[PDB]
């Protein structure tokens, strides 16, 4: 079990960014996205539950971001649109070890830099 | 088209029975194909165990026929696996599959007489000779069962981190280490703490690795 | 009954090369199937040469009797996985899998950075002494680790662990743990780890004396 996030970079205000994270089986577990400013704490961004259990988003990223998941590729995705300077942070991916979605976030990723 | 999902206990005592259930969605098990149980040992070796057909006939691996049973429940569209008098050699990840073209996610079953135990965490202090790149880590020794998670600096240190797969010692417990390579210029200014988390024992250890 | 022998065990390939995996059977085989696994095993080639869902055209299957093959015309980085040949027999009913061929992505040769770690005082208070030898970021994976205490080669008292091929730099990391009791550990002085790898002109030894 290991996670590796990808897809970040540098981008101007208003443009997009598609993040991805592969797992080293996650079809039964939820994959959440978290971000952290250099001088702040990790805040929740989005969470893709199991296929059919829909998705959930924070208040900061409602309408602008879209979370997805490919069970066949054991990967999660996070499409980001209309990026603001406030969204600039390091983005992490975690697995909710509890199948009941209580959020036992045990496994975490290396992270990816995002700067606007 | 067809979806499959295994479910069952992940820990079994030796000389006792292991039972698993495969839930099928999108296709009736009475329509066709063989419905097999296939496991994979830690050595990544695959072994087909048994099968039940659409008409209910059974086919078993001769190496397991004295202690295997494959039943089904067509009302719930499920088929089950029962392995009797299991040994530690039966520790593997079990899959259910339809005729070999659709597989489940896989359930990890461990057979052991070991009881739940929290791990001892020891610092792997950086040596006296460090140019350059220094190496430090933590030793997570003697625990049961799998798995255990390790972070560094509450997740603030991910680059250069390597947490090795656990090894089953002769005592029946698991042991691993998590190492991280850092600049030698940071050993005097930057603090390094490893965070070990083992859920079955509800233990959380934070050990500072000092030069 | 029927034994499948897959050759080679590990296959290192760069993007753009032709890869051929062989699966030999002890007795004649009507049809050989192939499975990919990175994750549940996915059906990749069935009925010797039919391509399953999601398989690029660069893959190809062939063979008959006692020898079957899987061919990749131009290998890609996404093709790095384990490939198992599978066979089904009727008269003695048995579904046999091969041991699998590991196709890995090839990168440049990197020698391991070796490190030695003496047992901590906290571990010695429990009567056990663990000496850890760390081999970091090396490729290819083939290596050798020897434990020599007081210039005496050790055997049967070390356990090795290797990580999977890294997702970023495609390297390996290895740890070798030597386990002793504090009584046996305190009866010697020189503890050394001798590392052998194809990127090293000579073996690299990391030693330490007990009380230093
Ligand atoms: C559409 C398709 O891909 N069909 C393949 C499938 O055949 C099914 C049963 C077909 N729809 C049908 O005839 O109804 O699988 C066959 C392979 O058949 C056998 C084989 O002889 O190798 C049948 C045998 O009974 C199976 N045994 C068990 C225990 O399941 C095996 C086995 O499933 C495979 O070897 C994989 O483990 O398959 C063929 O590939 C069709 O193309």
């Amino acid at each position: 079990v290991q996670l590796x996030x990808s897809g970040g970079g540098x981008v101007q205000x208003g443009x997009s960014l598609x993040l991805s994270c592969x797992a080293x089986x996650x079809x039964x577990x939820x994959x959440x996205w978290x971000r952290q400013x250099p001088g702040x704490x990790r805040e929740x961004v989005x969470x893709x539950x199991x296929x059919x259990x829909x998705x959930x988003x924070x208040d900061s990223x409602x309408g602008r971001f879209t979370x997805s998941x490919d069970x066949x590729x054991x990967x999660x995705x996070l499409q980001x649109x209309x990026l603001x300077x406030x969204d600039x942070a390091x983005y992490y991916c975690x697995x909710x070890x509890x199948x009941x979605x209580x959020x036992x976030x045990x496994x975490w990723g290396x992270g990816t830099x995002v700067t606007v | 088209e067809v979806q499959l999902q295994e479910s069952g206990p992940g820990l079994v005592k030796p000389s006792q029975s292991l039972s698993l259930t495969c839930s099928v969605i999108g296709y009736s098990i009475t329509s066709g194909y063989y419905w097999n149980w296939i496991r994979q040992f830690p050595g990544n070796k695959l072994e087909w165990m048994g099968s039940i057909n659409y008409d209910g006939s059974n086919i078993y691996n001769p190496s397991l026929k004295d202690r295997i049973s494959i039943t089904r429940d067509t009302s719930k569209n499920q088929f089950f696996l029962k392995l009797n008098s299991v040994t530690t050699e039966d520790t593997a990840t079990y899959y259910c599959a339809r005729g070999g073209d659709y597989w489940g996610q896989g359930t990890s079953v461990t057979v052991s007489s070991a009881s739940t135990k929290g791990p001892s965490v020891f610092p792997l202090a950086p040596s006296s000779k460090s140019t350059g790149t220094a190496a430090l880590g933590c030793l997570v020794k003697d625990y049961f069962p799998e798995p255990v998670t390790v972070s560094w600096n509450s997740g603030a240190l991910t680059s250069g981190v390597h947490t090795f797969p656990a090894v089953l010692q002769s005592s029946g417990l698991y042991s691993l280490s998590s190492v991280v390579t850092v600049p030698s210029s940071s050993l005097g200014t930057q603090t390094y703490i490893c965070n070990v988390n083992h859920k079955p024992s509800n233990t959380k250890v934070d050990k500072r690795v000092e030069p | 009954d029927i034994v499948l022998t897959q050759t080679p065990a590990i296959m290192s390939a760069s993007p753009g090369e032709k890869v051929t995996l062989t699966c030999s059977a002890s007795s004649s085989v009507s049809y050989m199937h192939w499975f990919q696994q990175k994750t549940s095993p996915k059906r990749w080639i069935y009925d010797t040469s039919k391509l399953a869902s999601g398989v690029p055209a660069r893959f190809s299957g062939s063979g008959s009797g006692t020898s079957y093959s899987l061919t990749i015309s131009s290998m890609e980085a996404e093709d790095a996985a384990a490939y198992y040949c599978q066979q089904w027999s009727s008269d003695p009913p048995m579904l046999t899998f091969g041991a699998g061929t590991k196709l890995e992505l090839k990168r440049t040769v990197a020698a391991p950075s070796v490190f030695i770690f003496p047992p901590s005082d906290e571990q010695l208070k429990s009567g056990t002494a663990s000496v850890v030898c760390l081999l970091n970021n090396f490729y290819p994976r083939e290596a050798k680790v020897q434990w020599k205490v007081d210039n005496a080669l050790q055997s049967g008292n070390s356990q090795e662990s290797v990580t999977e091929q890294d997702s970023k730099d495609s390297t390996y990391s290895l740890s070798s743990t030597l386990t002793l009791s504090k009584a046996d550990y305190e009866k010697h002085k020189v503890y050394a780890c001798e590392v052998t790898h194809q990127g090293l002109s000579s073996p690299v030894t990391k030693s330490f004396n007990r009380g230093e």
